This record gives C-alpha cells, sequence and structure tokens, in this order.
C-alpha cells in the first residue's frame, strides 16, 4: 500500500455505513393499524321516500 | 282438568326484512301512482362513454 499505490481518491463517508457499536441508531418504530378494523368495498346508495 | 286456554296463533306487528332492499315506493295498503325512483348510473370512476 505504501509503495505501489501512487494516487488516492477520497470522498465524504456515506451515511449508509454505520459502525457496529452504533447499532442502537438503527432502531425504528412502525405502526400497523388494529386488526379489528374492517375495510368497506360497497358503495353508498342515496334514496328518499318523499 | 279441562283446558280453556293454552296459547294459539300469535299476531306479529312488524315484518323486518333481514336483507338489503333496493329503494322502492309505497305498495300494499297505500299504492303510489307516481313513477318509480329513477336508477341513475352516476359517479363513475373510469371514464366510459365520454
Amino acid at each position: 500500500s505504501k509503495m505501489n499505490v501512487s494516487y488516492r481518491l477520497y470522498i465524504k463517508t456515506p451515511a449508509c455505513l454505520l459502525p457496529l457499536s452504533d447499532y442502537m441508531r438503527a432502531q425504528h418504530d412502525y405502526v400497523s393499524p388494529s386488526s379489528s378494523r374492517v375495510y368497506i368495498k360497497d358503495p353508498a346508495v342515496v334514496y328518499t321516500r318523499s | 282438568g279441562e283446558i280453556i286456554y293454552d296459547g294459539g296463533l300469535s299476531s306479529k306487528l312488524a315484518d323486518v326484512v333481514d336483507k338489503t332492499t333496493e329503494p322502492h315506493n309505497a305498495d300494499g295498503a297505500v299504492k303510489d301512482g307516481r313513477i318509480a325512483p329513477v336508477k341513475l348510473d352516476l359517479e363513475k370512476q373510469k371514464l366510459d362513454k365520454l
């Protein structure tokens, strides 16, 4: 590395990478709605009896 | 002893239709002479016929 390599290229550290010691920064929360909910597939009919 | 009353045919006040009914006018004791409610195919989603 010290002898044979001539030129080197540097970029800012990508935010994708995360050290193993910082694993708790990857903990995230997702909310799934209740399973008791029922979703309606039928239209609403409008009527009157005068 | 002799039986005078033990029950009989019982008259029910209401007939509750346990099924979805399309809108209708008066029929039976009161008959409606006006035209039946017009079924209009409104609120289309995909645009047909235009």
